[PDB]
């Protein structure tokens, strides 16, 4: 039996072997509590360590997951990645078993048959209100890249990032178990073989965003030293909570509280049964978020946008990237069997969408013009295609570029990607591009094993060439900060370079690898240069 | 087992005529950004004018650390984005060939300037400036490049942990040794 | 010894034989007077019918032309044809011999070895300041179509288009010398063999203009039935004076007249030697004329814009197209020796340019943005192609589209053709595309004979075949209103199909000829739709 | 040799039960616009609606001149880019079996309508109007189409100089009759 002291007490792992008899087997650490629970007067708390124990531990499973709702509640489908939207019975599966008390990581270690090895942190995250770590078996990419791989689950919605502005309810419970977590790893990750100066935090979706947010902030000072957010980031209009307060109003009246003094507000919810917090539904506008981050002056000091203007975060090394098709979603259902959109939906949407991020004609105008083919505007392929980019243009690639452009103008190396491959299912149309969280089976090298209840796809052969290429890259940053030192890819003249604002050089990730310049500049630079000229 | 507020000294590098130069480098993928700094230096010169540390963010960035003599008087200069801070002691003279050691220390906007047991010049901003020294390049011991070069002697050079001097004398993969400095040992 | 009788006597014309042995000659009238001589009290007045004559008249020479001057005046090469601007040596000869006593045409009749033949008329006009119609010799392209070509002198500038606004000078009088010369064509061209039911008028440049505008007018009513407008059209800001007063205030003025009453300013100039009213140097606006057409609610009953758009104008079979690189002169001294723009004169470039057509910062972002190649944006050379690019779809390409798209619409058979190949001299630039003027010489057939004084390029074997296929399409036209019918392309499937709103198909005129859609429908779209929304 | 002036009759034309239709139609590439128009129909009828003629615009354009009989009464109806106008003879009746020649005249937004001798019905707008009928399409003599089919007789169609029905007693290749139409000639 696998046995390791920490500094709390002693935890027995368990073995798992996949089914791929190329890969040495990997023992699991599963349930590792990082952090006290946050429950009754540690509720809207900053995380306290974990209490100790005089005893051996079994860490065999998963802890319950923080409470969540993702059957009878809003769901926005735009947020989440397609892998999890599409069959949300497999991973209700994951999430049948909550508590309040749950702060818990799992982690995976290799199997040798001599050094410190590199940590990969994930950071999962849909929409702030769902998921677990525990959805990304880190088996497989522990296995294969010989690094310790840490999946973590952090206080979600209401209960991970209530805020009342003030000092009543100051939020971000969730970014500071993060933080916690990452306390918890540096210092106790060495008895298990893993190496605290070489930890890398990783993250898809919101994860990225989270990723992203972690390195504007003084906490993460000496905790991580390398980050890779995968179509997240802290510059779109989801990443960060605006109006905290008006939202902690609604919940405090939904549930029947005194919203009076703020803190009678926090307090009367401080009480509540958490499943009567979850349980509301508090809809935010369109593509914002209710229950997130907060900028409190603290965690997140200010805007991230302003912070990463004036270089005001630290040295990291920087990969990030964005899929083809992030906004699946957006479209999918306005789609019409034909797999085209009316030139009349089309106006809609782009108001609707333009309404909506911008507000109270010359804006809508331009984005109208700009998204239109003018050489069969009739084309009603043509026009889901270009209606998809526009959502995927503005909520991922032009925020991606703003963060690249900014880390690397501020010293920090940094790599970016844009992911052109994926494996369709029956679940999603045949004309879809990479949709958003499609990365994310390569990452975690699903086709490795094969399907799975989770990634039921049926991966070909090159899905598990790709997946070692992925894997080998991402492995590759975490180990030296450089996706290309060790492991070389057996991609001659196929070098990952480094980003700057000069060429913008970037990785096409396909079954056909290219190295390019300027990813979509002409719209990029519509959204990030043009655009910004025509507001008051 | 290193101490900002313990001597920095005791690795003697002297600068004689000719000038000399003792520059360490970061790796261009792991050059340090820094909300705080701390640099001490233990030194002894009767120079009027010398510049004798600099350290200098990568390319295409302002911010910058200069450390230097001017009429005698030790001070400091530096620049984390708004514009160029200075602070210098005025108080007295260190230009009188005996051993001091120069404490310089910042946080954001605030700084900090003691020359031995004197007085600590204190240099606080009437408002919130920028924090952070962006990816630290290069630090250039010696002040030649800057046509001002530094002739007397340094015990140790301390900043933000590192003991620069000290890994010079470790022939450190990082320090370069150029021009009329020699390692100065002992009996 | 060929003689005809007209209405108004007998005239003897001359023969003319080609440097080419294909070609049977022509007989060419020359100088003959088709009004009474505008002098005098006929100054500022509209043409006369001419007197009669019992005589048999000699029409062997060229008249005197209109006064002009091209040597010490201002010339604004932006406006003229490059042929023209690159040897004012030579052009200065056709203009050496001038008279207020002016208004004289020129017959060019092929010869047989059975029917009234078409008549092409042409108008010509580099800015209304200056030119002749004796430039173009209708020569070849007489004999070759077996049509009648006649090539008109009609007032030029200020004796042509003084106005006050008022009915002191009403103005446009060069436009009614252009309805007489038709009217005079209409009603005695028979006796040379004409079709008075099957006149096409043509013109390239201004002349274009003057084409565009006569189908405005109902001038124009029942005296030509065709029209091809050549890198010209009404739409343009130089086709139309709009602030005619102020200039024929300041000409007064600087002629030393009483700028009092319009009625004794008129009476001041009536009487001043032509040469005083020519000399004087009236510069308007950087992209505007100060002596042209009109609007006097009468020839031009309102502005062409609002006209065409209301379908304010008689059924017409059109013909017009654009050159590839129409705005040559907008960007040839900005070069520099690299064949490149810099990024600094670029700005200026468009930054001025929106000034003088728009006034007083959003347009101007967005037309800098429009016109950037984001992919390399610090190649110097695509820099100069784009700014040329924005001139030319500006002043030529977007206003010929909108031309197209109004009289199609309305019914009117539209024919559309965009030019894309020139014979290159040593005067122009090598990475010069065809520029405004260049169509000209191929219309007009030059390359049948090979360099002349006036067009001295080295015509290839190839120059030859496209101007027999240009001059079968424009006298196919002439014919029958369809560049296809009789004479056919020997062009299998290339059929020059009628330009609609619906596909907007034109013919790129080339070496390898090909009919295509949608002509820069971006930039085209982008002047005709949008920016239109970003005015005040 | 032909007059809006003179009588348009003397090709008369039987449009009886079931319905009829003579349509002329202009060539597509010679289909005209006009600032003015005549019209002149020479006819007898007892119907209490009708619809006799209606010249169309091509496609995708609204442009288009009907004269009808409604309650009796004649009448035009027509639009050139505005709206639709209208103008009918109210004074009176013409259904009353008798042959009458109803002129109409339109000059831009102008019109005018008379039934024979009587007063010339004017209809002036009060301010400028759209002045040209676009593109002329076809005439359609009959009213079948618009499920009003005209009974009675026509001995003439005057519109912009052509004698529409007399070209169409010439069997001119523009003409097509349709249904219940007879070219009753003489004796
Ligand atoms: C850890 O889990 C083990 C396995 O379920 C538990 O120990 C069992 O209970 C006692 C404790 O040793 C023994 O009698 C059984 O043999 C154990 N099961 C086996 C075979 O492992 C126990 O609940 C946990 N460890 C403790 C004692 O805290
Ligand atoms: C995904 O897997 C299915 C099997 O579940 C593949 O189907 C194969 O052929 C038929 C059709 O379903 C089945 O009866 C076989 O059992 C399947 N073969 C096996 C064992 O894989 C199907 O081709 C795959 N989907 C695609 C086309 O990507
Ligand atoms: C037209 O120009 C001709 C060209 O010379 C003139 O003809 C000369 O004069 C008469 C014309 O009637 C002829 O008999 C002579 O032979 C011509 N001279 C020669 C030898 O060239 C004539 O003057 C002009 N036409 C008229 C008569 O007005
Ligand atoms: C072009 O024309 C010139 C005469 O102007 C001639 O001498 C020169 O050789 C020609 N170039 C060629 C050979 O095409
Ligand atoms: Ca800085
Ligand atoms: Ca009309």
């Amino acid at each position: 039996d696998p046995l390791v002291t920490t500094n709390f007490g002693k935890i027995r792992g368990i073995k798992k072997e996949l089914n791929n008899e190329i890969l040495g087997p990997v023992i699991q650490f599963l349930g590792v509590p990082y952090a006290a629970p946050p429950t009754g007067e540690h509720r809207f708390q900053p995380p306290e360590p974990p209490s100790p124990w005089s005893d051996i531990r079994n860490a065999t499973q998963f802890a319950p997951v923080c409470p969540q709702n993702i059957i009878d509640g809003r769901l926005p489908e735009v947020m989440l990645p397609v892998w999890f939207t599409n069959n949300l019975d497999v991973v209700s599966s994951y999430v049948q078993d909550q508590s309040e008390d749950c702060l818990y990581l799992n982690i995976y270690v290799p199997t040798e048959d001599g050094g410190p090895k590199p940590v990969m942190v994930y950071i999962h995250g849909g929409s702030y209100m769902e998921g677990t770590g525990n959805l990304y078996d880190g088996s497989v990419l522990a296995s294969y890249g010989n690094v310790i791989v840490i999946t973590v689950n952090y206080r979600l919605g209401v209960l991970g990032f209530l805020s009342t502005g003030d000092q009543a309810a100051k939020g971000n419970y969730g970014l500071l178990d993060l933080i916690q977590a990452l306390r918890w790893t540096s210092e106790n990750i060495g008895f298990f073989g893993g190496d605290p100066l070489r930890i890398t935090v990783f993250g898809s979706g919101a994860g990225g965003s989270c990723v992203n947010l972690l390195t504007l902030s003084h906490y993460s000072e000496g905790l991580f030293q390398r980050a890779i957010a995968q179509s997240g980031t802290a510059l779109s209009s989801w990443a960060v909570s605006f109006q905290p307060a008006k939202y902690a109003r609604i919940l405090a009246t939904k549930v029947g509280c005194q919203v009076s003094d703020t803190v009678e507000l926090v307090e009367c919810l401080q009480k509540k049964p958490y499943k009567e917090l979850v349980d509301q539904d508090v809809q935010p506008a369109r593509y914002h978020i209710a229950f997130g981050p907060v900028i409190d002056g603290d965690v997140i000091p200010d805007d991230p946008q302003i912070l990463m203007e004036q270089g005001e975060f630290l040295n990291y090394d920087i990969m990030l990237g964005v899929n083809q098709g992030e906004g699946l979603k957006f479209v999918e259902n306005i789609v019409d069997s034909d797999d085209g959109v009316s030139a009349s939906d089309f106006d809609f949407a782009v108001s609707n969408f333009v309404d909506n991020l911008y507000g109270y004609d010359v804006l809508r105008e331009t984005i109208k013009f700009m998204y239109t083919d003018w050489a069969d505007r009739h084309n009603p392929e043509t026009r889901r295609k270009t209606l998809l980019a526009l959502f995927t243009d503005h909520q991922w690639v032009a925020p991606a570029v703003a963060t690249a452009d900014l880390h690397s103008n501020f010293g920090s190396p940094t790599y970016f990607y844009a992911f052109y491959h994926h494996c369709q299912t029956d679940q999603v149309p045949a004309w879809a591009d990479a949709a958003h969280g499609d990365e994310v089976p390569y990452v975690l090298g699903i086709p490795m094993i094969g399907p799975t209840e989770l990634f039921p796809c049926n991966f070909s052969k090159n899905d598990v060439m790709l997946s070692a290429v992925v894997m080998t890259y991402w492995t590759n940053f975490a180990k030296t900060g450089d996706p290309n030192q060790p492991v070389p890819q057996d991609f001659e003249e196929v070098a990952w370079t480094r980003y700057s604002q000069k060429d913008q050089l970037y990785l096409h990730i396909g079954l056909k690898p290219r190295v390019k310049e300027h990813y979509r500049a002409n719209k990029v630079n519509l959204w990030l240069e043009l655009v910004p000229h025509l507001h008051n | 087992h290193s101490a900002f507020a313990a001597d920095p000294g005791h690795t003697t590098y002297i600068f004689s005529k000719g000038g000399g130069q003792i520059t360490y480098k970061w790796p261009p993928n792991d050059r340090p950004s820094t909300r705080a700094d701390r640099l001490a230096i233990g030194f002894s010169t009767v120079q009027k004018e010398a510049v004798l540390v600099r350290v200098d963010s990568s390319s295409g960035l302002g911010d910058y650390l200069e450390l230097h003599i001017h009429q005698g008087k030790i001070g400091v200069k530096f620049n984390v984005g708004t514009d160029d801070i200075a602070i210098e002691e005025s108080n007295a003279i260190i230009n009188d060939g005996k051993y001091h050691v120069v404490r310089f220390t910042r946080s954001g906007g605030n700084a900090t300037l003691q020359v031995d047991s004197w007085p600590v010049i204190e240099r606080y901003p009437a408002g919130r400036q920028l924090t952070i020294f962006n990816s630290q390049a290069t630090i250039i011991i010696g002040g030649k490049e800057q046509g001002q070069p530094f002739q007397g002697q340094l015990s140790g050079l301390y900043y933000n942990g590192l003991k620069v001097l000290n890994m010079a004398a470790e022939n450190d993969a990082n320090i370069a040794i150029v021009g009329n400095v020699r390692l100065v040992g002992e009996v």
